[PDB]
């Protein structure tokens, strides 16, 4: 998961490891709302000084799952995006 | 053979009153007078 | 002749009142011999040890017993009130008053229901609760 | 000296009595004594005279179209249930003892009309399905998907319908497995498991509805399936 | 639905172990709450291919109804087959009484043409073997109100 | 074979080691369908006679003794005394209701005398084989007495042989005697698969109950290894256990609606708990209505 | 106790027999059951076999010293089965137990001394 | 008449029985003609006259079960696979290939996946789609 | 190529009218008694 | 009426068959274009020809006699035994009863001011949407 500020440059890229979804039994049904759960437990990790008021998706297929897994922070903001940015070159860079 | 039928139509208005008959009474154990249609016959999007 | 335990003066039901602190004291007030009272102790006893971990159910003659004739106001053939902790349960059936049912319903579901009603608002803390039902209409169609 | 000990007793014992008259079950308690075992069926005759004649006074009093309520029409259906299936029970004991009704002169003419009648259509008989014929994952789908249509909005279903939609999808997975469990019942299979009977309350007239086993169900619908296609293919039905 | 002429009956359109199971699955025990008992004379009706056995036993007893010789020109030669109220001439379709049949699921419906001659020699052989004396056809007889 | 084995059987019933025992057991259930090949040989020859009493007495013996009643005469179908000590009236009525209709011609006097010396060894071979039974069960009882309480002193004697006697029996296991006298029919079954007590019951009841056959009457056998209990009480004791067990195979008030406590700890287990089954539902448009629009055809419902 | 039951260990033997036939339960070289112990005689894999006097009745595991005569294995009858059945780590009774060999296992010089002390019992 | 003047004579009776007997009541814890044998005797003569008609009928099918469970047994894939994961793996290459159109061991994959088990033409039609 | 290293997406996605998807119609011994 | 539907199946059963045989002898297949004005007509309606699982039921022979004992099987008592939506398509139509409805009832508006909508001061009913058993329980529809 690719969690990149735009104005901090901090990039918190979530590993999520094989053995996650090799042997799960389950459907798209545990994977949107997985990573979405995820990066909300990252929200829950950071404080509040640090925590974001806005959070754009790039795959149009999570502000709804966002939409469900941020109801302890109704402050922040899940628009989507009409511009994509390849943060697969991410995956390319062999440091990454 | 509905249209036809008449015995058949005075039992429909029959059974549709029975079952706004019931809608009443679910409402209002007192059966009103000159209740309004549009609370039945409305649409289920639009409340009804 | 019933299973049902009898009362037979106002100690042995203001007793059986106070008798219990977490069960609904639920008192038939009528006569065994009564048609009305006999299918609603038929249908207090077919529900009498289903709702044994909420209720206790006690039968009263108002022969024998004639003294809640005026306060309770028994004057129909059965009533049946319901007490929990002293207080006197009523509940707005519909039927006008909400002290006692005063028919013999013939569902033991409603009966059920209704005693499970008055067990919810009664620990809650209610002297009044709702029936789950309206019983201002018979409902036969 | 003994009320508080056998006068519940005794009372179960009518109402257990009672219970085994409504079910068509024996009911002989050994221990019980004979007077008080004939008053009790005697009682138990009483109350089965009044039963029966509350039964059908009510159904004429429902089919009438006399105003009922909820209760009565459930009390009404579970009494004409049991007083149906004891005449039914009284039919099949009566097909057992008065032996086929029909005669066996009576039956080879009927059976003697019908090949003659196949003979002049050319008809040729329905073969057990092959192992793989060229429709049968069609007829399965056929099958579950009519199987699947009889459960609608009613999102509490029991175990066995639950279980039976745990069935019908595990066939809908793997739909060679049961092609080939299908034909193992329909070759070896003969003794099979109590298929639940009740009614349908149409107010005129109570319709027989059948609950069978989802194994059963499944196997039951491929073959309707099987046999109507192919009976359709083979022009086994004129059009009349 | 004698369940061994039933058999007999299916054996004959279908394999015998196709029509072994379908027989064999009429001879079960039928189970209300507390009542059970093995149905062994009639069908059990709700049995996925009741269907089926309903309609091939009513084509059987059309074919009491009919005879081979109008079932088959009604239902036409097996090569060119007719449809539902159709036959191969007007000859045939006039060559009997029963002019029009459709059976439903149980319900029969018959049309029947006669002449004069048909008619009262009809009702000439009922009349020999139920004869009417007292001209008591007219109260049993149902109408539709 | 029956001269050597019966008259030793004969030498031993006028007295009143084992291994004319068993011999009889294998002769036994070898005369059952050595007399399946008499009686087909007996309904392909009297066929001609009368093709329907197969169909009509399936049983062997009861088509044997009506069809050496018979022979060629059907006339013994009307009154007969006879013929009601062989078949039930039922099937007497029946089969004179088909002998009025046959269309079956009558036999030689030589197909006559053919068929009643095979009636007439079949009947020996009938007679024979209860005998056989009669002693088989005599002799061990006497030997195994436990064992053949528990099993059937028949398949008692069959299992007893071919472990090798009574000492050998009872040093082998459970999971063995089970296993004793096997061999696409059944895998992995005995003699004390296809015994009487244990096709008792369905078709599923059955692997479970060999083992449990066989286990009880392994230990019967050890307690006939030595020789105690000679009156049989423990095979008594362990056939009621048997068949209690088989008869044990075959065939609260409403809580307090007190509400919860409540749940006031989250996540962890209680996601899980939610996640069987009140889970990560849509949550947007499948518990929505849409107050103006109409998505569907309008009261398709 | 049964007077057909011999030899049978006293309480000091008994108690070293259940110690070491719980280590063997530990070790995976005990076969509970008197099926199981004329499994392992027969094979010719049993150590030894201990027994259990109070066996109603005896006979049952009275095949079992006929066995470890003619397999040259020592045997010994514990004074009830229940003890033996706890000694074995379940909770039902178990009447015979056969301790067997396995490939150079630690309770080897254990298993030995009990032997030689299991022979001297039948005497 | 009344129900207790219907139930004397049980009750007068009911006064014979004994107070040994009344403490032992439980609780609810716990010639001759067959009927059966002539309706089975003319049922096996109706299936024996329907039989008797039926050797004449000639073109009927009947099937051996033992051949045919033979066959039936001759047909079981020994490498079908694991059915819950295989619709696991399918659902799997089914997201692979749709994300990724342009991939070609995708289309591959799906379609050997759908060689290994199910049936073929929906394999055959996945690499025609892959192809184009 | 190799090109390892490739993305899946898991979505409910195939939702329709469950008519066709292009809107076209898609078409493709007796007995005897002796 | 019935009587129309039938005599529209047969005509319209005929301009399918004449469409067919001229998209045959074009080669192609008949798309939506070409039978759309034919759409809720025919008794087995042209509707059933654009279905996916079309072609499946071409095998689902006896479907009729199947619905009609339907009602030995299902405790539910189906209105439509007669009939099957996959088979013959849908045989009515009350959409335009429905916008018929709406205004025999005096519009949107009309029918709103017989509601508590105005009490919601919702600025217009458009974007609205109910929320069908979800209350106050968070649902919970699934409880003991």
């Amino acid at each position: 998961i690719f969690i990149f500020n735009p104005r901090t440059g901090q990039l918190f890229l979530k590993i999520i490891h094989t053995s996650v979804w090799a042997g799960q039994k389950r459907l798209g049904q545990l994977a949107k709302w997985k990573t979405a759960e995820e990066v909300a437990a990252l929200i829950r990790s950071l404080p509040v000084e640090e925590q974001p008021k806005q959070i754009i998706v790039t795959r149009k297929g999570m502000l709804d799952p966002l939409e469900v897994h941020l109801l302890d922070f109704p402050n922040i903001v899940i628009k989507g995006s009409e511009l994509q940015l390849p943060f697969q070159a991410c995956l390319k860079v062999e440091k990454f | 053979a509905v249209v036809n039928t008449q015995e058949l139509l005075d039992l429909l208005v029959k059974c549709e009153n029975k079952i706004q008959t019931r809608i009443k009474i679910g409402l209002n154990s007192k059966m009103p007078s000159r209740f309004p249609p549009v609370v039945f016959y409305t649409p289920k999007e639009l409340g009804g | 002749s019933y299973m049902l335990p009898h009362l037979h003066n106002g100690w042995q039901v203001d007793q059986a009142i106070l008798s219990e602190e977490d069960r609904v004291v639920v008192i038939r007030f009528g006569h065994d011999w009564d048609p009305t009272c006999m299918k609603m102790d038929e249908v207090l006893y077919s529900i009498a040890e289903k709702v044994k971990n909420f209720a206790v159910i006690y039968l009263v003659d108002i022969t024998e017993v004639p003294d809640f004739n005026k306060m309770y106001e028994l004057y129909d053939p059965c009533t049946v009130m319901f007490f929990f902790r002293n207080k006197h349960i009523m509940i707005d059936l519909g039927t006008g008053n909400n002290n006692k049912i005063n028919w013999a319903m013939e569902d033991k579901q409603e009966m059920v229901d209704i005693i499970e009603t008055v067990y919810r608002g009664a620990r809650k803390g209610r002297g009044l609760v709702v029936s789950p039902k309206d019983y201002s209409t018979k409902y036969r169609y | 000296g003994i009320k508080q000990n056998k006068a519940r007793t005794i009372l179960q014992h009518l109402s257990e009595a009672w219970r085994c008259w409504k079910a068509n079950i024996p009911w002989k308690v050994p221990g019980l004594p004979t007077p008080i075992e004939n008053m009790i069926l005697r009682y138990v005759k009483a109350k089965a005279d009044w039963w029966t004649n509350t039964a059908h006074y009510n159904r004429e009093r429902i089919r009438r179209g006399a105003t009922v309520d909820k209760t009565v029409c459930k009390k009404n259906l579970g009494r004409l249930t049991r007083l149906y299936l004891k005449a039914e029970q009284e039919r099949q004991h009566n097909y057992l003892k008065d032996g086929p009704y029909i005669t066996a002169e009576e039956a080879v003419a009927v059976y003697t009309t019908t090949v003659h009648w196949l003979e002049s259509r050319r008809f040729s008989p329905i073969p057990f399905p092959p192992l793989s014929y060229k429709h049968d994952t069609k007829l399965l789908i056929l099958a579950l998907e009519r199987l699947k249509e009889a459960y609608s909005v009613k999102s509490r279903l029991n175990q066995s319908q639950r279980e039976e939609l745990g069935l019908i999808e595990q066939a809908y997975d793997n739909p060679h497995e049961a092609l080939s469990r299908i034909k193992r019942h329909l070759l070896t299979q003969r003794a099979f498991k109590e298929v639940g009977i009740e009614f349908m309350d149409l107010y005129s007239h109570l319709v027989p509805v059948y609950d069978v086993e989802p194994l059963e169900k499944i196997t039951d619908a491929y073959l309707d399936q099987y046999l109507w296609y192919e009976a359709d293919k083979r022009r086994l039905f004129p059009p009349w | 639905i004698d369940l061994t002429l039933l058999n007999r009956l299916l054996r004959l359109i279908v394999d015998h172990n196709i029509a072994d199971y379908m027989t064999a699955k009429n001879n079960v025990v039928i189970n209300y709450k507390d009542m059970n008992h093995t149905n062994s004379y009639g069908i059990i009706r709700g049995l996925q291919f009741a269907s089926f056995i309903v309609q091939y036993y009513g084509l059987v007893m059309d074919l009491l109804v009919l005879g081979l010789h109008r079932a088959s020109e009604m239902a036409g030669p097996p090569q060119m087959p007719n449809d539902f109220l159709s036959f191969q001439d007007i000859a045939t379709e006039a060559a009997h009484p029963i002019r029009l049949f459709c059976r439903y699921i149980d319900r029969i419906h018959i049309f029947f043409r006669f002449t004069a001659d048909e008619a009262r020699d009809l009702i000439q052989r009922y009349l020999t073997e139920h004869p009417d004396p007292n001209n008591e056809n007219i109260v049993g007889y149902n109408n539709k109100k | 074979m029956f001269a050597e084995i019966m008259m030793k059987i004969e030498e031993y019933i006028s007295k009143q080691e084992y291994r004319v025992i068993v011999d009889a057991n294998n002769l036994t259930v070898e005369i059952e369908n050595e007399l399946n090949i008499i009686h087909k040989f007996i309904r392909d020859k009297y066929s001609k006679r009368f093709p329907e009493l197969e169909s009509l007495v399936p049983n062997a013996l009861d088509y044997i003794r009506t069809v050496k009643e018979l022979g060629n005469s059907l006339d013994k179908c009307k009154n007969n005394e006879n013929l009601q000590q062989i078949l039930t009236n039922a099937t007497i009525m029946v089969v004179s209701v088909t002998a009025s209709t046959t269309q079956g011609q009558q036999l030689s006097e030589e197909e006559l005398e053919r068929l009643e010396e095979a009636c007439d060894m079949a009947l020996e071979l009938n007679a024979s084989k209860h005998r056989i039974y009669e002693y088989v069960e005599s002799r061990m009882s006497f030997i195994a007495p436990n064992l053949s309480i528990i099993i059937g002193a028949s398949t008692a004697a069959k299992i007893m042989g071919v472990a090798g006697g009574l000492t050998n029996l009872s040093k082998m296991p459970a999971c063995n005697i089970m296993l004793l006298g096997a061999q696409s029919v059944l895998p992995h079954t005995g003699y004390i698969y296809h015994s009487d007590i244990v096709q008792s019951l369905p078709p599923d009841l059955r692997r479970k109950a060999a083992r449990l056959v066989a286990a009880k009457c392994t230990l019967a056998a050890r307690v006939d290894s030595f020789h105690e209990s000679t009156e049989g009480k423990v095979g008594y004791e362990l056939k009621d256990e048997i068949e209690r067990k088989f008869d044990k195979w075959q065939e609260k008030p409403l809580p307090a609606p007190l509400d919860g406590q409540r749940k006031k700890r989250g996540g962890r287990r209680y996601r899980k708990m939610k996640e069987r089954l009140g889970l990560t539902e849509i949550r947007k448009q499948a518990n929505r209505m849409s107050f103006g629009e109409i998505e569907e055809d309008a009261y398709q419902e | 106790v049964n007077p057909k039951a011999y030899p049978l260990a006293d309480a000091h033997l008994t108690k070293k027999l259940l110690d070491l036939v719980q280590q063997s339960c530990n070790y995976k070289q005990l076969r509970k059951g008197a099926n199981e112990a004329t499994k392992t005689l027969n094979r010719g894999i049993s150590e030894f076999i201990v027994m259990a006097a109070d066996a109603e009745p005896l006979e049952i595991i009275l095949h079992l010293p006929l066995l470890c005569e003619d397999k040259n294995v020592p045997y010994v009858f514990v004074r009830s089965k229940q003890a033996l059945g706890r000694a074995c780590g379940v909770s039902r009774p178990v009447i015979a137990c056969s301790v067997t060999i396995k490939e150079g296992s630690q309770l080897k010089q254990q298993i030995q001394s009990i032997q030689q002390s299991i022979e001297r019992l039948l005497v | 008449p009344k129900i207790q003047q219907q139930f004397s004579d049980l009750k007068r009776k009911l006064a014979e029985v004994t107070e040994e007997e009344w403490l032992s009541i439980p609780e609810v814890g716990d010639g001759e003609l067959d009927m059966r044998k002539i309706g089975q005797a003319r049922n096996t003569l109706m299936d024996m006259r329907l039989s008797q008609v039926s050797d004449s009928v000639s073109g009927q099918t009947v099937v051996d079960p033992k051949g045919y469970l033979t066959d039936l047994n001759s047909m079981i894939p020994t490498h079908g696979g694991d059915i819950n994961d295989i619709k696991k793996a399918r659902l799997l290459l089914k997201s692979v290939r749709e994300t990724n159109p342009h991939h070609p061991p995708a289309w591959i994959a799906s379609a050997r996946l759908e060689e290994v088990t199910g049936k073929l033409q929906v394999a055959r039609n996945l690499i025609m789609k892959g192809t184009e | 190529d190799e090109t390892y290293g490739v993305n899946v997406q898991f979505e409910s996605d195939e939702e329709e009218g469950d008519e066709d998807v292009y809107g076209e119609v898609r078409e493709e011994c007796t007995l005897s008694a002796n | 009426p019935w009587e129309s539907e039938f005599i529209d199946s047969q005509r319209v059963w005929a301009e399918y068959a004449l469409k067919r045989q001229e998209a045959i002898a074009q080669n192609r297949r008949l798309t939506l274009e070409d039978l759309e004005d034919s759409w809720d007509r025919g008794i087995p309606r042209i509707n059933t020809l654009f279905q996916k699982d079309r072609h499946t039921l071409a095998y689902d022979k006896g479907w009729r006699v199947r619905t009609d004992f339907k009602q030995y099987q299902v405790l539910k008592q189906n209105p439509f035994w007669w009939t099957h939506q996959r088979h013959d398509g849908k045989l009515w139509n009350l959409n335009n009863y429905r916008t018929d409805m709406i205004q025999a009832l005096g519009g949107v508006e009309g029918i709103l001011e017989h509601t508590l909508f105005k009490g919601t001061y919702f600025p217009t009913w458009e974007g609205l949407f109910w929320e069908k058993a979800s209350g106050f329980e968070e649902s919970m529809k699934w409880k003991k």
